[PDB]
DNA sequence: TTGTGCCGGAGATGGGCTCCAGTGGCC
DNA sequence: AAGGCCACTGGAGCCCATCTCCGGCAC
């Protein structure tokens, strides 16, 4: 046993994929921007740029 | 990967020490950085970084990669845990967790987990 | 994305032909409107201050990487010298046909 | 040339990447 | 109860591919 997600929630992970659907030319910081504007994540629940790129790699 | 100069590189990893040494050696010999970059197939930005750091530090070593800074194991929280143990060596981790709160050294968000408290006890 | 790739993207899109197009000679291309091309590059990379001057320096940077060469005697005319055939899987005449290149 | 057009040197940027100290449920 | 175990985080430094500023050179 290791650990469970705190930011890479199934919902956030699905939206990121959806943002990559609209326009793959997005930068990590931009995904964080919309993921924050569409109120999909709280300023305290929003994945860090590193996590977003980790999510994308996974 | 292969950079645009045709050089093999490992994204995210430091240039091998042997290459780093050759960059400094060639500049020492009078080779222009742009020529060092083209001949060794390393971005001129990297050559620039390596040389700049060498003239400034004397070392060819890359910086220390990785790690993170403490989040709950704050310098004050750590000292408090030490003070609690010194006061009552038999006090349990969860009881320590409770006194940290009862004295307000931490919030319900700042308070270290039981694992962390024991880990803190064990390490520093 | 890299500059040379970005230009290729524009060159394989019919709606961009009024500002950048193949000259028909192999992999040679022309920046019919160099300023529109620079603006779009600036937008793609999030670089508000991009302009032709800097785009041009970017192209000069490709000269010794044997990625792109500049055609002499003309302005705004360059040529991909890397092997696009292998990358795209198309031949010059072949790609021009897919894009209705005069 | 007190300029234009082209060339190319090198410090500054900041993007995705690998790393890894730090953390917390679970047994 | 404390320790072993380990998926998950985010910021550290990395090299790259420019970005940017600018001096050279020919005319």
């Amino acid at each position: 046993g290791g650990s469970k997600p705190k930011v890479a929630t199934p919902k956030v992970v699905e939206k990121i994929a959806e943002y990559k659907r609209q326009n793959p030319t997005m930068f990590a910081w931009e995904i964080r921007d919309r993921l924050l504007a569409e109120r999909v994540c709280d300023n305290d629940t929003v994945p860090s740029v590193s996590s977003i790129n980790r999510i994308i790699r996974t | 990967g292969v950079n645009q100069l045709g050089g093999v590189f490992v994204n995210g990893r430091p240039l091998p020490d042997v290459v780093r040494q050759r960059i400094v050696e060639l500049a020492h010999q009078g080779v222009r950085p742009c020529d060092i970059s083209r001949q060794l197939r390393v971005s001129h930005g990297c050559v620039s970084k390596i040389l700049g750091r060498y003239y400034e530090t004397g070392s060819i070593k890359p910086g220390v990669i990785g790690g993170s800074k403490p989040k709950v194991a704050t310098p004050k929280v750590v000292e408090k845990i030490a003070e609690y143990k010194r006061q009552n060596p038999t006090m349990f981790a969860w009881e320590i967790r409770d006194r940290l709160l009862a004295e307000r050294v931490c919030d319900n968000d700042t308070v270290p987990s039981v694992s962390s408290i024991n880990r803190i006890i064990r390490t520093k | 994305i890299q500059l040379w790739q970005f230009l290729l993207e524009l060159l394989t899109d019919k709606s961009c032909q009024s500002f950048i197009s193949w000259t028909g000679d192999g992999w040679e291309f022309k920046l019919s409107d160099p300023d529109e091309v620079a603006r779009r590059w600036g937008k793609r990379k999030n670089k508000p201050k991009m302009n032709y001057e800097k785009l041009s320096r970017g192209l000069r940077y490709y000269y010794d990487k044997n990625i792109i060469h500049k055609t002499a005697g003309k302005r705004y005319v360059y040529r991909f010298v890397c092997d696009l055939q292998s990358l795209l899987g198309y031949t010059p005449e072949e790609l021009h046909a897919m894009l209705d290149v005069k």
